[PDB]
């Protein structure tokens, strides 16, 4: 059960109730089914952005030290 | 080898590291200190026996209190080696370690010399893993004052 949040937005069910008997009720279900793949789809367009932006990069060799935390023993 | 060498570059006083001269002239550099407590040493022999000498036989110190008497043989101790030092030095010993460190780069400040043992370096795998110290974390560069000339 993933997208959840947008599953239960587009069932409507942030303003107002499901139908109380199960055929309308799972017939609503299948409804956004469609629509579930549309926006699955629209989040994976997204362009790319340089990765060195907010991480410095773990594979430059200036990170080869293995330097450890000095602590003090208290 | 550690030595931290202070030249005489005309009026400005320079200083440099053994470290920084090739391997052949260190142990040149090297042999001279290692020569110094022998004359230092020898110094004090002389300037000790030479006042027991003194404060003995000269019968115008024997004639005077013991302690009188052995601050003269403990200052013409120490004197003695103070003195056969400087005529190490000033021979042709200090004139030979600077004529020994020619093309060693100097510094004119004691605190900007560094220690080449003492400095961080890489195996660099774009140079077939020589050591290396432009590391990935240089930024600008050592920048000595000048080579040294004797």
């Amino acid at each position: 059960m993933d997208n959840y949040f947008t599953a239960i937005t587009l069932l409507g069910l942030r303003d107002q109730n499901l139908p109380p008997f199960k055929d309308a009720r799972l017939q609503r279900y299948k409804s956004i089914k469609k629509m579930i793949d549309l926006i699955e789809t629209t989040t994976k367009l997204a362009p790319p952005m340089p990765v060195e932006l907010f991480m410095l990069n773990p594979t430059d060799p200036e990170w080869d030290d293995d330097m450890t935390y000095p602590t003090i023993t208290h | 080898s550690n030595i931290f060498l202070e030249l005489q570059d005309g009026d400005k006083t320079v200083y440099t590291h053994t470290s920084l001269i090739e391997e052949s002239k260190q142990e040149q550099i090297q042999a001279i200190y290692d020569k110094v407590p022998q004359w230092t040493n020898g110094g004090r022999f002389l300037g000790f026996w030479l006042s027991m000498e003194a404060v003995n036989r000269v019968q115008s110190v024997a004639k005077l209190p013991i302690y009188y008497r052995a601050g003269i043989v403990a200052t013409s101790t120490l004197l003695g080696g103070l003195v056969s030092s400087l005529v190490f030095w000033k021979s042709g010993n200090e004139n030979q370690v600077a004529k020994l460190a020619n093309g060693a780069p100097v510094y004119l400040k004691k605190w900007e010399v560094p220690e080449l043992s003492k400095l961080y370096f890489f195996l660099d795998d774009d140079n077939n893993f020589k050591p290396s110290l432009n590391h990935h974390a240089v930024t600008q560069g050592r920048q000595y004052y000048k080579i040294y000339q004797h």
